[PDB]
DNA sequence: TCATATTATTACGCCAGACAGGG
DNA sequence: CCCTGTCTGGCGTCCTCTCACCTATGA
RNA sequence: UUGAUUUGGUGAGAGG
């Protein structure tokens, strides 16, 4: 089964894996964040209410009033959103915050307080989202590009080489809060151990320990394990468990039980430790040059005399033991510190540490975090109780101590925001632990470390910075509060929050201006995932890994769709399946096997489970019940692709396209061209400018679909049914009764967005694919927007192409064109220009209006009116006037009158003027005024009559359960209808029912109406300051022409060299001549091999297309159609689609035949695409050559080429780089203020930098006057160019050189320091 | 200045000077007022700091700062950086009768002219086409002559076409490296918008027409004129500076017209036919009567100049092509037969090239440069070279080649899990065995290539190089190598991941059967890698020509002999392998120290003050000489610069 | 409108060049 | 007193095109 | 004597 414009054009689908997950919503990154921030969502998480129950209630410092917080709102939109992009308002909402003071009396933390007030207060207003993802900051359409930054929790780096310059390693931790201060540990080449906050200062680490009321022997009891000297009948014998000795050399004899276990001079074995083990060896005695290196666990003091033997961390000599074994300390603890595994870095720290109590701990880290300013003991005391352990200034998200808690291998993921004592310990142990070399070390590309932030939690942040602010105020006002003569408006202040979040919607690094040229464009700029932006890298520092692909990209970030140039690798486009985390990781979808029956269930992953689990292969071959039909199957591991067995797989991937973006799988065979190709032809696809007529990829991959629907470019219908088409204003679409609610009778009436200016000056526009009395669908299309045919996706458009050289016009890379592409307006596209005049009352009076425009004649008065501004529409050019704008006193009347720029035509095609409240010239302004408001009323009954005559029609129709009488029925006309009482029957009240729809219809339109005219009659709508607001929009239609470029979709640019005519073109013995030529000698070197199967597989659509066209121009009775349809769409091996052709009405056959006469569509999906036996097979279905090639003779000299050529039909697409917006030349006009140079750019008009390279490249010629007048003449010397100009007029090829003027200036700036520099002697 | 707006958008140094008085004037109030000590020690500290921040912001302690917390740009900012006055308004300026536009080919162009379009050359040239209409009579004063060419009339083209004529211009590709980056061409006009570039001139610009942008200077003075044409013409730039190398090498549809021009299959129209002329060649494939690929006994007129200055005519019996007595009609008088009559790749073609510039000087090199290109064009358009799907023969042995590789994987992992071996050797077995897998499956596609065709002729079959497409394109050396044709129909080799090391398991899958998506993805890791590397080597580069541009900046070519006898033993350089670099790649054009002794006994073979130009250094490859000892720059001993004789050929003259 | 005058983030990579520390 | 980690400054590609956004205060 | 403001500076994106 299809739907209605699915049985329209119904496209030929390769393809043999049946897909199982259908696409998900293309724009859901930016939806459900923007969703998830307003919402209202009960129990605080995520949003605005996370906000307000973060500040609120505020309670100020003992001042007995606790205002509280309620319920938040927000209200209609002032403005909808076509008239404020026409205005240049925000798109936003009012932020209606109902808040509740109460205020207490003395001695109330649990009285009733003595007063309450509560208002529905206004904070702000916040930017609403459109419903395609895209904001209206001023006027301009503008978009929030989802960060990817690091993930909250702690991460082990090592950065193995580079310091020390000796090759030994450190390990450093970061524990990174999603707010607040950085607290990093680090290894030192003396193998100590040291902290620093905030990339401050280098402290060594275990004062923080110090700092957490740690003495020395609670530090030592955590990072050491005891050893146990006895003193005992002699020596002072050993508690050995055999363990430590791992790996080290006996220096003694080991022996006991009267049996010699080990010899001095043998390394201890591990069998010697299970002899130990076995032989249960645990007190040994041991000589007195063991214990003189050891160091002391504890304190001990002598106990007689009352004072210290030695204290804890204190290395042992032999008259030391002597102390120590006279006072009466029988138990000897010592650090076991193990020089190959348990490594006494703690404990040297410790003798670095200059500290030796908690305060003076303190009082260090306050002389590190704030210096010059004394270290008292409350304010060191709060300073580090507030670093980490206030829920004010440092929080670890839900995210941070997911990651905290899994980096530690803790068991619970969620905990407090706050860190602990145990968390710094458990941190500094893992540190040590990977120094030892038990653990591994963390590395930062990994998408599990890595979290995206997105639309809501961005203005989440910026909003929580407006509410802070906004406490700090109303703490400011409630201890200055005088009660009850204020109410909460003097307290609160709309200001921060407003200010806050327009700063980050305007003038951020994220909230960036919408790539509009194509629905691909919008649609792949909202799916956009970058690195850069506020706490995030740079583009000019770093880097080379984290510009690189790392395996976990696959399935959830674009391998192939990332820019060329500055910024590779850092601008990443998201992938088609992958959803986002709970937390924000990226998860992507695969399918869950148990066991050899691979099952249809999904199951969603991100990187830190990917990498524990073994993932399959898209395409691995499963026959008839999901067993893979081989015995082993390639499936990656731990990002290690590699072979395992039939059944050890725990997932498989969803579907092949699952591993590229929404750019580079609309390319068809991508797995025939190469990476740098493939990503140059995304990244072109990208730039595509919409052509004038719309057309079709032959060769898709039936991703078109989803693109053109997803974003929002075209006319999705909400509620199918049939229609009315009234459509000249807006396509009317009556609803079915099942998808129709019960009251609001109610038909849906689609508004067509006609010839208006995208952002990249393109022409965005739709066009109605229905016509009257159709049936539609819910979720079917029914406007094509720009760029789309039939609700598919028609970038450029598709064209035959002879791959050869044709004398030398197509070398490099340029293209020959025919000019049959240019005859058939086949890339002539429209371009929109807004030019803005505004008469602004600078100085000297206010500037003026009028066509009495001066000293000029009878050429300024002319595409005007009788007396003032651009008529309408005629064909204006460059050097014309639009809008009469010039002063009196600024003879001393001047020319500011915008005019239009050089170098362009067109056609006025909208006037806008909502100027300074007076322009009127005669009285026009108030003559339009009565049109408008006569036709708000007429639309207004209109409307309430078309429902009426609906209604009372529907009135008759039930007027048979309660008087039928048809006769007695049509009394009153437009006076009553109803003259009975149904009263009941079988209830029709509806009767009654329907009376109050039409009494309360022409009630409403009368207020509807009466509101109407008060909008009607008004001056105009706009802000203040700006008088003269006149905007003039016109629109070029520029062709092709030799210069522009023209590139397909895998990456073959182009620069459209020659316009040949018609009989020039190489055409085949059928007759028809080659549209295109493209060359073959970029295919070998450049090796995107796609293009040719795109070409012969578009050759074959073609084949099937005049096939079709020729069984239908020479009319066949619809069998013979059919017949051949659907030989067309079984065609071959194993596929997804076949057709239920029989079940089409003997009319939806000829319908679908008359949209096949241009070429049979074919979809070659990304990797699971047509084979090269089915290209064939089809060629052989039309009547072509299976070769794909045909011998082509010449247009110019009749005869055949030898060896036959390529033919077929590529998809070219025209991008926006045309040629007259590049063409530029200077002689002589205006230059800077600063420097005598000239101006630079095209819209300033201004010459080319002559930089540094050239200067050198003159210097290496012997070009000494050329670059004299080079920068002389040309540029900088004024009486030079003054000279030079006259002399070339006289005709005196001449320079009178000078000095340069910009180094006088440069003698200037050096002089305005202290230092005297000259110029000498004659 | 104010912007378009009513507020005055006012610069850094206002802020700094405007503050430093501000401060100023209260130290003078303070000094009146007799204030204690304190206030005026941070009076005073103030006023330090601020005067300090105004010379060189920010070498203080942090800078201050306006509008927001981006720091304000002082007077020692103004000088210093890449933005400073140095090298942004001395070095290099913005410059009048300029243009730029988008460039494309245009193949009919001789070599020391390019196409300029009409409305760039009515702006450029304002002032030429004012002077000409004045002198005239046509118009009176200037205002004239202005409203006449903004409403462009139907007499100001002819003027414009008596400015162009001999005036040349400087075109200058925007990334321009070394000297023959900007080059002066005379202009031809364009009905169009986009400068028409001459081809053979775009492999000295490093331009490529895939969107490629030029800006165009005009030589206003008449000094200026002269250089462009004498110094900077592009005929003048045959050979690149850097070596002796011709630039003007006919890049890559050329190479393909003249490698399917002279060549010879076995069999064709006219085969074994003998013809009175190169005439007659040409008059044969133009009627119908043979191929452009026959061989054929003509008799041709050969040239050899063996006299001193003297062509001495010798004509023969060349058993040779059709294409090649074709190719003959258009080589110069003094090159002998033998250039043309082997199959004409692409370095055979540059060695042409090279021997008419060595033996015929300039002119004919000129002329023969645009006869070549001319004739290339022409018949690659009459071959109908393109590419098909077909064209690409995949090896019927590769899959046998596959599997024989995977039964070797097997057995090596059979060792694994009985733990015979170890892992680094397993790791190394594999990698040996898919580089000989490779190696393997490359020999049989390049059999499969290089000749597959087969056809016989008056008999039994015979074989020969194959007219496959793709082995024509990599076979010239048009566009292609052993590697890019290696990855289309053999596998594509072992592909590393970014860790540096290789992986195991190779990409088995050419471009013409499908890459799966594993194959794919890893794939991409070693092209990221590759355009990661571009893009940030392009900064290192630039930088080591500025570093190397700026320690050399003064050093000119000031006499003419030094007058020493010292200089550096120019011997072949040997690494271990075979001898890598002749002497007579070091030892060319460059002057002798002392006067090199015969290899024999004392004899003075050249003498001690001789340029060693090809004669001289195939005399001394007949002698076999061991080592040159040869002056070089480093023992110059001119002041202040490098004598002439101590430098050597002018490389390029 | 017309003088008043500066604070609560961190996440480059060498590579010279100068400086206090210690065998 | 001669090595030495450690800290501080000083580099980091040319040319071009499009768009938006610009200090608070205040009797 | 016959006319006028971006360069300034930031941010974002793009081409070769
Ligand atoms: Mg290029
Ligand atoms: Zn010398």
């Amino acid at each position: 089964v299809y739907s209605y414009t699915e049985k329209k054009r119904i496209r030929k689908d390769f393809g043999k894996r049946p897909q199982v997950l259908d696409v998900p919503y293309l724009l859901s990154i930016q939806l459900d964040s923007f969703q998830k921030f307003i919402e209202q969502d009960p129990e605080g998480q995520y949003g605005l209410e996370a906000a307000f129950r973060s500040v609120f209630p505020i309670q100020s410092y003992s001042g007995n009033s606790e205002l509280q917080y309620v319920s938040y709102r927000l209200g209609e939109p002032v403005f909808d959103v076509q008239e404020c992009q026409i205005r240049g308002v925000t798109y936003s909402a009012p932020l209606r915050v109902k808040l509740r003071l109460v205020i207490y009396e003395r001695e109330a933390p649990e009285g009733t307080v003595k007063d309450i007030k509560e208002q529905e207060v206004y904070m702000g207003e916040i930017p609403l989202m459109t419903d395609n993802g895209t904001f209206v900051i001023n006027g301009t359409e503008r978009v929030i590009v989802s960060q990817l930054h690091r993930s909250p929790g702690v991460f082990f780096d090592s950065d193995k080489g580079k310091t020390h310059s000796s090759g030994k390693v450190l390990y450093n931790a970061r524990i990174i809060p999603y707010r607040g201060s950085w607290l990093d540990f680090e290894f030192d080449p003396k193998d100590n151990l040291f902290v620093r906050i905030d990339r401050r200062r280098k402290l060594p680490a275990t004062i923080i320990l110090r700092a957490l009321n740690y003495t020395t022997e609670q530090i030592l009891d955590l990072f050491f394990e005891k050893v146990i000297f006895e003193i005992r009948d002699n020596k002072l014998q050993m508690e050995l468990v055999p363990e430590r000795l791992r790996g080290e050399t006996a220096s003694f004899d080991i022996e006991a039980n009267g049996k010699v276990y080990v010899e001095k001079g043998r390394r201890i074995t591990a069998r010697h430790i299970r002899q130990l083990e076995k032989d249960d060896v645990k007190l040994i005695e041991v000589p007195v040059e063991y214990i003189a290196g050891k160091v002391v666990a504890k304190d001990y003091i002598d106990e007689s005399t009352g004072e210290l033997i030695c204290a804890a961390n204190m290395e042992l000599s032999l008259d030391l033991l002597a102390k120590l074994s006279q006072s009466g300390h029988k138990r000897i603890e010592t650090l076991f510190t193990n020089d190959l595994d348990h490594g006494p870095y703690i404990s040297e720290t410790l003798r670095v540490d200059p500290t030796n109590d908690r305060l003076s701990a303190l009082v260090e880290i306050y002389r590190m975090m704030r210096p010059g300013e004394p270290p008292t003991r409350e304010a060191a005391e709060s300073l580090f109780e507030n670093l980490f352990f206030s829920e004010d200034r440092y929080d670890l998200s839900a995210v941070g101590r997911m990651k905290f808690n899994r980096s530690l291998l803790r068991e619970e993921i969620e905990g407090s925001g706050i860190l602990s004592k145990d968390d710094i310990i458990d941190v500094m142990k893992k540190l040590i632990d990977i120094r030892n070399g038990k653990g591994e070390v963390d590395d930062i590309d990994h998408l599990g470390n890595r979290r995206i932030r997105s639309v809501g939690e961005m203005a989440e942040n910026q909003f929580r910075v407006g509410l802070v602010r906004v406490e700090r105020a109303v703490k400011e006002r409630l201890s200055l509060g005088d009660l009850d003569t204020l109410m909460p408006q003097d307290m609160i202040n709309a200001k921060p929050i407003s200010a806050a979040v327009k700063e980050f919607f305007g003038s951020s690094q994220l909230s960036q201006f919408m790539d509009q040229n194509n629905p691909l464009s919008e649609i792949t700029h909202k799916r956009r995932i970058s690195a850069l932006g506020p706490g995030g890298l740079t583009r000019e520092r770093a880097g080379f890994e984290v510009r690189d692909v790392h395996p976990t990209h696959y399935g959830r970030v674009c391998p192939i769709e990332t820019p060329e140039g500055p910024n590779i690798g850092l601008i990443n486009s998201l992938s088609v399946y992958a959803q986002t985390n709970e937390y924000g990781f990226l998860e992507t979808p695969y399918r869950k096997v148990t066991d050899g029956v691979v099952t249809d269930e999904i199951h969603y992953l991100s990187a830190i489970e990917e990498g524990n689990y073994v993932i399959a292969q898209a395409n691995s071959n499963l026959d008839e019940e999901g067993h893979f039909v081989e015995d082993l199957v390639t499936c990656r591991s731990k990002g290690e692709s590699s072979l395992f067995s039939r059944d050890q797989v725990d997932y498989m991937d969803v579907s092949t396209q699952q591993v590229v973006s929404v750019g580079a799988s609309l390319i068809p065979f991508l797995e025939h061209d190469d990476a740098n190709r493939a990503l140059m032809g995304a990244n072109m696809q990208r730039q595509a400018v919409p052509t004038l007529r719309a057309d079709k990829p032959l060769v898709g991959t039936g991703m078109e679909r989803a693109v053109a629907v997803d974003s929002g470019v075209t006319a999705v219908a909400k509620r199918g049914g049939v229609v009315q088409y009234v459509d000249a204003s807006r396509i009317v679409i009556k609803v079915n009764e099942d998808e129709m609610y019960p009251g609001e009778a109610g038909i849906d009436i689609y508004n067509l967005t006609k010839y208006t200016r995208s952002n990249q000056n393109t022409c965005i526009n739709q066009m109605p694919c229905v016509s009257l009395g159709e049936p539609v669908e819910r979720g079917d299309v029914l406007a094509d927007g720009p760029s789309t045919d039939l609700g598919e996706l028609a970038l450029g458009q598709n064209m035959r192409v002879a791959f050869m050289p044709w004398n030398g016009y197509n070398f490099e890379d340029s293209i020959l064109v025919s000019e049959r592409v240019v005859q058939e307006d086949r890339f002539t596209t429209i371009h929109i220009q807004e030019l803005a005049c505004v008469s602004r009352d600078t100085k000297l009076g206010p500037e003026e209006i009028t066509a009495d425009i001066p000293n000029v004649g009878e050429a300024a008065l002319s595409k005007l009116d009788e007396s003032g501004i651009v008529y309408i529409g005629a064909e204006v050019t460059g050097g014309d006037i639009l809008v009469g704008k010039v002063t009196p006193k600024g003879s001393d009347v001047k020319d500011s009158s915008l005019r239009v720029p050089n170098g362009v035509s067109g056609t006025v095609i909208d006037v806008q003027v909502f100027t300074r409240d007076g322009v009127e010239k005669d009285k026009r302004a108030l003559e339009i005024e009565e049109m408008q408001l006569k036709q708000a009323k007429k639309d207004l009954s209109e409307e309430l009559q078309i429902l009426e005559a609906g209604l009372f029609s529907r009135i008759r129709a039930v007027l048979v359960a309660g008087g039928v009488e048809a006769e007695k029925l049509d009394k009153l006309p437009r006076d009553r209808w109803l003259e009975l009482g149904l009263t009941d029957e079988e209830k029709q009240n509806q009767l009654e029912q329907l009376a109050e729809q039409y009494d309360e219809l022409k009630h409403e339109f009368e207020k509807k109406l009466e509101a109407k005219r008060r909008k009607i009659t008004q001056g105009d709508d706009l802000a203040p300051g700006v008088l003269k607001i006149v905007k003039v929009y016109l629109a070029v239609k520029r062709r092709i022409q030799p210069g522009d470029k023209m590139a397909g979709r895998h990456g073959n640019k182009g620069v459209i060299s020659k316009i040949n005519p018609i009989e020039d073109m190489p055409y085949d013995e059928n007759g028809t001549p080659v549209d295109i030529v493209l060359n073959p000698l970029g295919v070998p070197s450049r090796m995107n091999i796609g293009q040719i199967l795109e070409t012969h597989l578009g050759m074959a659509a073609k084949g099937i297309g005049d096939k079709i066209n020729a069984m239908l121009k020479q009319q066949q009775e619809v069998a013979k159609l059919r017949e051949f349809i659907q030989r067309a769409y079984d065609l071959g091996a194993d596929v997804r689609q076949k057709v239920d052709l029989s079940t089409f009405s003997d009319e939806e056959v000829m319908r679908l035949a008359e949209n096949l006469r241009k070429g049979m569509p074919i979809a070659t999906p990304v990797f699971d695409g047509a084979k090269e036996a089915e290209i064939k097979e089809l060629l052989k279905l039309g009547d072509l050559p299976t070769s794909g090639q045909i011998r082509l003779y010449d247009g110019r000299t009749g005869e055949q080429f030898e060896r036959p050529v390529t033919v077929g039909y590529m998809y070219m697409l025209k991008l926006n780089h045309l040629v007259d917006d590049k063409m530029h030349a200077r002689s002589t006009g205006s230059y800077s203020l600063v420097t005598q140079q000239p101006l630079g750019g095209k819209a300033q008009f201004g010459g080319q930098r002559f930089g540094e390279m050239e200067v050198w490249a003159l210097e290496a010629y012997g070009a000494a006057y050329t670059l004299q007048e080079m920068l002389t003449v040309k540029s900088d010397d004024v009486n030079g160019r003054t000279k030079m100009y006259k002399n070339i007029v006289d005709g005196n090829h001449q320079m009178e050189p000078g000095m340069p003027e910009s180094f006088n200036v440069l003698l200037k700036e050096i002089r305005s320091l202290g230092i005297n520099i000259e110029l000498e002697d004659e | 200045v104010p912007l378009d707006g009513g507020r005055f958008a006012t610069s850094d140094l206002n802020d700094l000077y405007r503050r430093v008085i501000n401060r100023n004037n209260r130290l003078k109030r303070l000094l009146d007022l007799a204030a204690p000590d304190i206030i005026v020690r941070n009076e005073k500290r103030m006023l330090q700091e601020a005067v300090d921040a105004l010379l060189d912001n920010g070498r203080r302690g942090r800078a201050i700062t306006g509008s927001n917390k981006r720091p304000l740009k002082s007077l020692a900012d103004m000088i210093k950086g890449k933005q400073g006055r140095f090298r942004q308004n001395l070095l290099g300026k913005r410059v009048d009768y300029s243009g730029r536009s988008v460039i494309t080919v245009g193949p009919y162009l001789r070599l020391h002219q390019c196409g300029l379009p009409k409305k760039m050359a009515l702006e450029l040239f304002k002032p030429f086409i004012y002077g000409k209409l004045e002198l005239r009579g046509l118009a009176t004063t200037i205002k004239a002559a202005k409203k006449m060419v903004e409403r462009e009339e139907a007499v100001v083209w002819d003027i414009l076409d008596e400015v162009i004529r001999e005036h040349p211009v400087l075109l200058n590709r925007a990334p321009t490296l070394h000297r023959l980056g900007i080059q002066a061409f005379e202009p031809v006009l364009i009905e169009g918008k986009a400068i028409q570039l001459h081809p053979l001139v775009c492999a000295a610009y490093n331009a490529d027409f895939d969107g490629d942008q030029m800006a165009v200077h005009v030589p206003l003075t008449l000094e200026a004129q002269l250089e462009a044409r004498a110094l900077m013409m592009s005929t003048n730039n045959i050979l690149s500076p850097a070596n002796g190398e011709p630039i003007i090498v006919p890049s890559q549809d050329v190479v393909l017209g003249l490698y399917y021009m002279t060549r010879d299959c076995v069999n064709a129209k006219g085969e074994g036919m003998v013809l009175t002329g190169p005439k007659e060649a040409e008059r044969l494939y133009r009627s119908g009567l043979a191929s452009l690929h026959a061989r054929v006994k003509v008799r041709i007129t050969e040239y050899e100049k063996d006299a001193n200055g003297e062509l001495v005519a010798k004509t023969s019996l060349k058993d040779t092509t059709v294409g090649r007595a074709i190719l003959w009609m258009i080589v110069p008088k003094g090159l002998p037969y033998s250039i043309v009559n082997q199959a004409l790749g692409k370095k055979a073609i540059s060695k042409m090239l090279n021997t008419c510039y060595r033996i015929l000087g300039l002119k004919p090199t000129v002329i023969f440069a645009d006869q070549i290109m001319y004739t290339g064009f022409a018949y690659a358009a009459r071959s109908g070279a393109s590419v098909g799907i077909d064209d690409m023969v995949i090896p019927e042995k590769k899959h046998e080649i596959i599997s024989e590789a995977e039964a070797e994987v097997a057995e090596i992992q059979e060792q694994f899990q009985s733990g015979l071996v170890t892992a680094g050797e397993r790791y190394n077995k594999v990698i040996d065995i898919w580089a000989a897998a490779n190696d393997r499956v490359s020999k049989a596609m390049m059999d499969n290539l290089q000749t597959e065709t087969v056809i016989n002729r008056d008999g039994q079959e015979e074989k020969q190089v194959s007219f496959n497409s793709i082995y024509m394109m990599a076979d010239s050396g048009a566009r292609g190598s052993a590697a890019q044709i290696r990855q289309l129909a053999g596998m594509r080799g072992l592909m590393a991941k970014p860790d540096g090391s290789i992986i195991e398991t190779p990409i088995t899958a050419n471009f013409r059967e499908g890459l799966n998506v594993l194959q794919y993805f890893i794939s991409t890791h070693g092209a990221r890698k590759g355009l990661a590397d571009t893009a940030l080597k392009t900064a290192n580069s630039g930088y080591l020509t500025r570093r190397l541009v700026d320690v050399a900046q003064d050093l000119v070519v000031t006499e003419d002999d030094c007058g020493t006898h010292e200089g550096i033993m120019m011997t072949p350089v040997i690494e271990g392998g075979d001898v890598k670099e002749p002497l007579r790649d070091r030892v060319l054009g460059r002057v002798t120290a002392e006067d090199v002794l015969k290899p024999g006994t004392a004899d003075i073979l050249v003498p001690r003050n001789t340029l060693l130009h090809e004669q001289w250094c195939d005399l001394l490859e007949e002698n076999s000489v061991d080592a040159v000892k040869v002056r070089s720059v480093v023992s110059c001993d001119t002041d202040f610069g490098v004598c002439a004789h101590c430098y050597g050929r002018d490389l390029a003259r």
